[PDB]
């Protein structure tokens, strides 16, 4: 009934979805070949899979996913890996040349011959879908396919579908850690062209998950696999209300109407809490107040910025597991009595609370531990303006003497779009300070 | 007890006939030795329609095999499912067709027509309720074109009441394989249009396009191209052989599909088609099948129906499905692309449902289409014909094997008149 | 433009690998349920071509119940008179059928038709058992001249096939060289058609020798009874066999200028030599 | 060489009726059942494909699940008995032309009737 | 005693008669082997089967039906199924080739070789009778084996017999969906000549039964078997008064004199209630008033023709079950006080009420629930003139440029019959207009 279409754009999005669909397969109990092995005769119906899996003919459940990338070897790793006979081969759309960390190359030349094919696949999935809820778009703001083609996808999806929700599970560049050099260019050119074609842009910082996985999950050497598994846990916690039944619930529209106060302000930071290994978990007594304070802890945010230099507008508050509503209410009362957590004066009531009874399934061979309670925080703080201003400063530093602009110009992009993106991000940050004050 | 005598003349006709007999032998449970090794008793009740009872449990197909060479006929006798044919109906010559309609129609092919007609007469009076004859020919060679069309003329003269099916591999704008395809096509369609009850014009270019786009299939060769034609020929006549809630035989299809007598050129199709990587991800259902039927890329003729206008459509659904779903699907498509249908005919779709689906598929469907857009094919053949005939190119073979240029002129004028009829029945409004 | 191996991930490799996977799945299905032609042919070679111990005579005469092998000598003029056709080599009468009754049921089942294989080796397809026909004849008794017997195969793999002939009627004749047919049957329709006798070499001592015991390793004549025709190799043309190309044994009383049996009418009974029961016994 | 010719011939022969046109399975045995057989000839279910008569409600399709038109009868194929009748005729044909039959019409037709026939 | 003969002609007739005789065997407790199950006892008092079944000696009940089909396709299933030892072998009359949707082929060439045999079988089944009431003729207007051979059969039957009633159950084409293309030709040429030799012709429409099954039975995708079962329930509700005792019974002689005002307007519409399923019948209250209002609802008519665009002329009330005539009269009064249901000024009276005591039967593996009461409209109104107008519009659209006429002409049918058929349908439209005004 309620289904979501997941579009994974770029190498980062494809790898995040590679962790994700493994987690969804484990959660809904389907084998990597697409079969349900339960067959419990008297029971075993379990219609909860009809949110991210589509029932085909011979008992095979295919995901509602489009793994799109302009460059091979990563979707080829998907096609040759253990999740081979799970995805539709026509949902693994690939090009021939990457954008090569160039927003102009991913938005103006290489993305044109493949946007029609990915739109046709999206239309086919929507036609099979009965009661579509929204799109979950996993990409990175760093550059290349995940910038230009993602922005192009938002443009055509807002042209075609319109009112449907479009969530952006974006990967955001760190204050200090940066792989690409033209990451400020690609990030701001993504922000300018997806600022009006999105509904909730959850950015996620790699440095913050690095700190979380080192401090909490006591791992000395984390790779991208742990980061993508934690983001899979984020998206599973968000969509658990749609998938499983339970207590007071939210859908995507319930979710976005409480987290987007102003039309330009749709940028909620994500936070997950259980983040505990087995050794630290068995010497712990995880309860609703403890894990709510764990979410409100400034060292648990998935974007590297302290929320003390900012004011919370709204918080969507997803509890999951052995959760009692009055324990939730007492916890939220305690944080509202805490003076250090600062809410904005025009939002006296700011907690979109939702409880589910299905605790998360930890991936075997992973890093987390099995728990009975879980919190997901999605908070629209006025602290992400510091991140926007620091990338604005980086863009001004690069664009002061026109470094790396000749690639865009000779590829087919004007400097007027650079200036327009600069002015739009300045408008966005002054809008944030005007609403926050 | 309606009876079909299958005939095939030429190399291509013999190949597609051998594939047809394979695809119907594993439908009816006939082993390569000819006996009946099936166990479902629904198969062994209309087996007489294409087979003939022999001693033991053996069933010999009712096929007349014609070729003017001891080549590919020996090849299809030595191939798989080639031990089922009687050796009497392997009349073949010891000459060459020459890719020559004159050589096939007025010389050494013509003195084989006595033996061919004796075999056809024996196989036709061995029946009791003969529905008709089904010739699969090449239309661009010398044995399929000339000998096939003269056999059509003689059989139509002898039995001017039975149903004449002709599966013709009409030449393409692309490809080649013969320089005198326009001559062998015009001089054969001139007799087809006056001697055939219904003609299915299959095109090798469209078959290659299907192999490209719905089956990927880097190296399909002629085997897959003949297999699609065999599947279509099996799906057209399935209501004669298996029960169903809404039957339709060849005479029902002809009556419901042919408005005017010289308007019997169709574009067949078959649409439970998907690639090998998507065979276990595609769900067999009536809307999906109907969408692939009415998709313009699944035509087995090179003509694109979007530039023309459908006059009549026939749809035969093998398998167990729901009649409301089928009827409302055709209502939906006829409401949607209503500009692709003639206004002076309401309800341009004839529906048939057969209970038994083919091998592997739980649900299959075949498509027959009479449209204006087939006139582009005859216009192309006319343009090539008037390009060669204006300069007498390759004409001395035809006129020295024994003919006249008046036959060439008559064929060109008749096929241009057929083009004019198809064009006039396109944009003429009702009131 | 350029094409690569499907192991190289450049072109149509995904559904090429899918098609190869489906073909491999079908191949493993036939391998596990045993309809592969390789396995059928290997089972045929293992079960048919197995050495069979012959019977060693004591007094040199053929006795009832002996296994023995029907052989024919090569042509006396082995010198190549004309280049082309090879002169007829030494060969052994054997049992034949085409493909399907070999492939399934593993045994010689029904009507077979015979042939002459060049393999001078005792084997299941080419050893027999001399058996009585009139009943009341004790086993181990001499076969003699002018005395009817039946040529049957072993009761193991083969199912006790009995030699049989017919006429030159237009429903059953040799596949080449239209003549009397030599078959191996299991049901035995009529007992007289499944019956054979042995005539001596010289056609003057024949009437006096009727009753005398038959010697083993010299040339004798296999005469039917019902049609009074003698066995012949009939060289110059061959019948198809799964084990090669073999001559076509035909019942035909062939006569030379002095109305006597030709080179292909003199078959020999080969026992086991008294050193080990396999192999041949050498002529005398 | 005498190998590339045979390889090209078998390549041009072309695939199979199971490598092409076959979806999900490659069996014709389970689909040889008719609507009349599964509706008017009863043809009760067996095994896992036993549809309940409850016909409860679904939310994922907004319709009642157990469609009898979508879940037809699977199992033994449709049989009338004329296969067995024709098999008896074929055994009679094989029992004919057996050389030593030599049986006359009088001998076939005028035999010793049973005691209960009197 | 109240004997009747059913002739099922055509493919649709054969399928409908298959369902009808299944329902009759279940109603009278007759096994598919044609024998009573030997535990009836009674003593011959329950003779309420002789209207449909004979009694051939030891107890074999041979139905009074003639199954006619020019093709050997759908009658061979009857000959080989479990109903093989129920029908007389030459009551299942079979042709050699079908008439190929061709009126001329079914009326002149293939019609005039089996018509002598079918009249011989009807003569045998009619003189093996002791008070025959009439002929129930089940056919479709599709053409040839259906409408054509039924036309020839009734042309011979009117000459052969006399005042015996010949009721027709005709599958009328839908406004939108139909199988054949020459359907308007067959319908016009059949309603030209069966309009003079019939007595009362019920119209049943496949699109209407599809909408009934979708809305009330909740089956989204019914096959023809469900339609045949519903038609069998209609015919059983018609003929239940000839079998089972009731408060007041109606006969076929009573029937035409109540629903045919003038001989050219003998075209009624059938409607049934309740057609609700077993999952909603036990929760919805099912009594006389609301089942009568359900019948008189425009979205229940089994013809696909709204009676709101016409005037009711006569109606046949058929109740069966635990129905009291006081509630019958109360329901009729509530119908007559409604302004939407408009009668005609020359018929101030008219509701032919029949009440039968036998409750409706249920078929195993069927669609309808076990209800204790049911009601059938058999109504004659001016609404069907719209269907005639649509049919004549289709006929003129096809005949304006002589489409498909050459088959009829070369089959041995003169061309003026089309024109005279169009005159007859124009006269039928004008007669309906002057009756309605
Ligand atoms: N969380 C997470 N981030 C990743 C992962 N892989 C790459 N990234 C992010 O991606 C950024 C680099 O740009 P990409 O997303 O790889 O570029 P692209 O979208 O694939 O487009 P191209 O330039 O054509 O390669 C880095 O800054 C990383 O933060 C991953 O596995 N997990
Ligand atoms: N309600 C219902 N209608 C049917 C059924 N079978 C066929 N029809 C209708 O009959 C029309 C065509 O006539 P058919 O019954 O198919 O064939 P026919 O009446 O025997 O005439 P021929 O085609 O010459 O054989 C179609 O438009 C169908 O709507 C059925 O089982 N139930
Ligand atoms: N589909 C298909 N087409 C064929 C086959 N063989 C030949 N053709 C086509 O037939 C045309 C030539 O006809 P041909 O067979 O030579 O006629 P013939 O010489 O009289 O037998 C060529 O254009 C081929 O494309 C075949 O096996 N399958
Ligand atoms: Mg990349
Ligand atoms: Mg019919």
């Amino acid at each position: 009934m309620r289904e979501c279409i997941s579009i994974h754009v770029g190498q980062a999005g494809v790898q995040i979805g590679n962790a994700c669909w493994e987690l969804y397969c484990l959660e809904h109990g389907i084998q990597p070949d697409g079969q349900m092995p339960s067959d419990k005769t008297i029971g075993g119906g379990d219609d909860s899979f009809n949110t991210f899996f589509s029932e085909t003919g011979a008992g095979k459940h295919v995901p509602r996913a489009v793994f799109v990338d302009l460059e091979p070897t990563v979707v080829d790793e998907v096609r040759t890996g253990t999740y081979r006979q799970l995805f539709h081969p026509e949902q693994l759309i690939t090009g021939k040349e990457d954008a090569a960390n160039n927003y102009a190359r991913g938005h103006y030349t290489i993305g044109k011959e493949i946007v029609d094919l990915v739109l046709d696949r999206i239309r086919k999935l929507a036609d099979q879908c009965t009661g579509l809820q929204g799109f979950l778009i996993f990409h990175s703001f760093g550059g290349g396919t995940g910038s230009g083609f993602a922005s192009l996808l938002m443009e055509r999806l807002s042209v075609d579908y319109g009112k449907k929700s479009k969530l952006e599970f974006a990967i955001y560049p760190a204050p200090q850690i940066s792989t690409a050099v033209v990451e400020p260019y690609n990030t701001i050119l993504t922000t300018h062209t997806t600022l009006e074609h999105s509904d909730c842009a959850f950015m996620v910082d790699n440095e913050a998950i690095y700190d979380i996985c080192r401090r909490n999950l006591d791992i000395e050497r984390p790779t991208y696999t742990n980061l993508n598994r934690l983001i899979a846990q984020i998206v599973s916690s968000i969509t658990a209300s749609l998938r499983f039944d339970g207590a007071l619930n939210v859908d995507l529209t319930e979710f976005q109407t409480n987290l987007v106060p102003y039309p330009r302000i749709h940028f909620p930071l994500a936070t997950y809490a259980p983040v505990i290994s087995a050794e630290k978990a068995y010497h712990e007594q995880l309860s609703v107040a403890e894990i709510t304070n764990a979410c409100f802890e400034p060292a648990n945010q998935m974007v590297k910025c302290d929320p003390r230099h900012g004011k919370y507008m709204a918080c969507c508050m997803l509890y999951r597991g052995d959760v009692v509503p009055k324990d939730v209410n007492a916890a939220i009362a305690t944080i509202k009595t805490k003076r250090t957590i600062q809410f904005v004066d025009w939002c006296p009531t700011g907690f979109k609370v939702g409880i589910n009874y299905q605790p998360p399934t930890v991936v075997p061979g992973g890093d987390l531990a099995k728990v009975q309670r879980a919190v997901c925080m999605l908070s629209n703080t006025t602290a992400i303006a510091e991140a926007w201003a620091r990338l604005d400063h980086k863009f001004d530093l690069m664009y002061a003497k026109r470094a790396f602009v000749h690639w865009y110009v000779g590829e087919g992009m004007e400097e007027g779009e650079f200036s327009e993106a600069r002015e739009d991000l300045a408008a966005l940050e002054k809008d944030y300070e005007e609403v926050g004050v | 007890m309606r009876e079909i005598v299958h005939m095939q003349a030429g190399q291509c006709g013999n190949q597609i006939g051998a594939k047809f007999w394979e695809v119907i032998s594993d439908e009816h449970g006939i082993d390569p030795t000819g006996t009946y090794h099936g166990d479902s008793d629904l198969q062994l009740e209309r087996i007489n329609v294409y087979y003939n009872e022999a001693t033991g449990g053996k069933y010999v197909p009712r096929a007349v095999l014609v070729d003017l060479e001891p080549g590919t006929m020996d090849s299809v006798r030595s191939g798989p499912f080639g031990q089922i044919f009687r050796p009497d109906n392997f009349v073949f010559g010891q000459s060459g067709a020459g890719n020559n309609w004159a050589k096939g129609h007025y010389t050494e092919g013509a003195e084989l027509v006595d033996s061919v007609l004796d075999v056809v007469r024996k196989e036709a009076e061995s029946c009791d309720c003969l529905q008709g004859f089904q010739l699969t020919h090449s239309l661009g060679g010398g044995t399929g074109s000339g000998m096939g069309t003269l056999l059509i003329s003689k059989i139509r003269e002898e039995y001017p009441d039975r149903i004449m099916n002709t599966f013709s591999v009409v030449p393409s704008p692309k490809v080649s394989d013969t320089v005198v395809e326009p001559y062998n096509a015009t001089l054969s369609v001139h007799q087809l249009v006056e001697n055939t009850d219904e003609t299915y014009c299959i095109d090798n270019e469209a078959l290659y396009d299907i192999c490209f786009r719905t089956l990927k299939l880097t190296t399909p060769t002629y085997g897959d191209l003949n297999h699609l034609v065999s599947a279509t020929m099996s799906g057209v006549t399935t209501c004669l052989r298996f029960p169903g809630q809404l039957n339709a035989d060849l005479r029902k299809l002809a009556v419901n599909m042919v408005p005017f007598p010289r308007l019997h050129f169709f574009m067949p199709g078959f649409a439970p088609l998907t690639s090998r990587g998507s065979q276990q991800y595609r769900a067999l259902t009536v809307p999906e099948l109907t969408q692939q039927m009415f998709d313009a890329k699944n035509m087995m003729a090179a003509c694109d129906p979007r530039h023309g206008r459908y006059l009549t459509v026939a749809a035969i659904f093998r398998g167990r499905m729901s009649m409301k779903e089928v009827d409302e699907q055709m209502l939906n498509v006829q409401n949607k692309n209503s500009s692709y249908f003639v206004e002076w005919i309401p309800n341009n779709v004839k529906t048939a449902v057969c209970d038994i689906p083919p091998r592997g598929l739980k649900m299959s469907a075949t498509f027959i289409g009479n449209s204006t857009a087939i006139q582009e094919l005859f216009k192309r053949i006319s343009e090539q014909f008037t390009a060669m005939f204006r300069r007498k190119a390759f004409l001395h073979w035809y006129t020295g094997e024994g003919m006249d240029e008046m036959e060439f002129t008559e064929a060109e004028s008749n096929m241009n008149d057929l083009v004019s009829e198809y064009q006039q029945y396109q944009d003429a409004t009702a009131e | 433009v350029r094409s690569y191996n499907p192991s190289v991930r450049v072109g149509n490799w995904n559904e090429d690998t899918c098609l190869e996977e489906d073909m491999v799945k079908d191949f493993l299905e036939k391998k596990e349920k045993g309809e592969l032609l390789i396995q059928k042919a290997s089972n045929l070679r293992s079960t048919i071509l197995k050495p069979s111990d012959l019977s060693v005579t004591v007094d040199g005469f053929v006795h009832f119940g002996d296994t023995v092998v029907i052989m024919n000598e090569a042509a006396a003029d082995q010198v190549r008179t004309q280049p082309g056709v090879e002169p007829r080599q030494a060969n052994v009468l054997s049992v034949n059928m085409s493909e399907t009754k070999m492939h399934e049921t593993m045994r010689f089942e029904g009507t077979c038709t015979a042939s002459a294989s060049k393999s001078l080796n005792p084997c299941v397809r080419n050893t027999f058992v001399i058996a009585p026909a009139q009943d009341g004849i004790p086993p181990g008794s001499p076969l003699t001249y002018g005395q009817h017997f039946r040529l049957c195969t072993l009761p193991g793999v083969g199912g006790n096939l009995v030699l049989q002939s017919d006429r030159v009627s237009f429903h059953a004749s040799a596949e080449k060289s239209r003549k009397q047919l030599i078959s191996f049957v299991d049901e035995v329709q009529s007992p007289y058609l499944t019956e054979w006798r042995i005539l001596c070499f010289n056609p003057q001592i024949r009437m006096e020798s009727e009753g005398l015991p038959v010697p083993a390793n010299q040339r004798i004549i296999f005469n039917h009874c019902k049609s009074n025709e003698d066995l012949c190799v009939v060289s110059g043309m061959s019948v198809r066999t799964p084990f090669g190309r073999e001559y076509e044994v035909v019942a035909h009383t062939d006569l030379d200028s002095h109305r006597a049996e030709k080179d292909v009418n003199h078959w020999i009974i080969k026992t086991g030599e008294p050193a080990q029961p396999t192999t041949l016994a050498k002529t005398l | 060489d005498v190998m590339t010719r045979r390889a090209a011939k078998m390549r041009n022969e072309g695939l199979d009726q199971t490598l092409l046109f076959a979806h999900h399975n490659k069996n014709l045995k389970n689909n040889l059942i008719s609507w009349y057989d599964e509706q008017f000839n009863k043809r009760e279910r067996s095994g896992g494909d036993q549809l309940p008569e409850l016909r409860h409600w679904d939310g994922q399709k907004l319709a009642w699940e157990p469609e009898k038109t979508d879940h037809p009868v699977k199992g033994a194929p449709t049989n009338f008995g004329l296969k067995d009748r024709l098999q008896e005729k074929w055994k009679t044909e094989e029992a004919d032309k057996k050389l030593s039959d030599y049986s006359t019409t009088y001998g076939l037709d005028y035999k010793n009737k049973p005691r209960a026939a009197l």
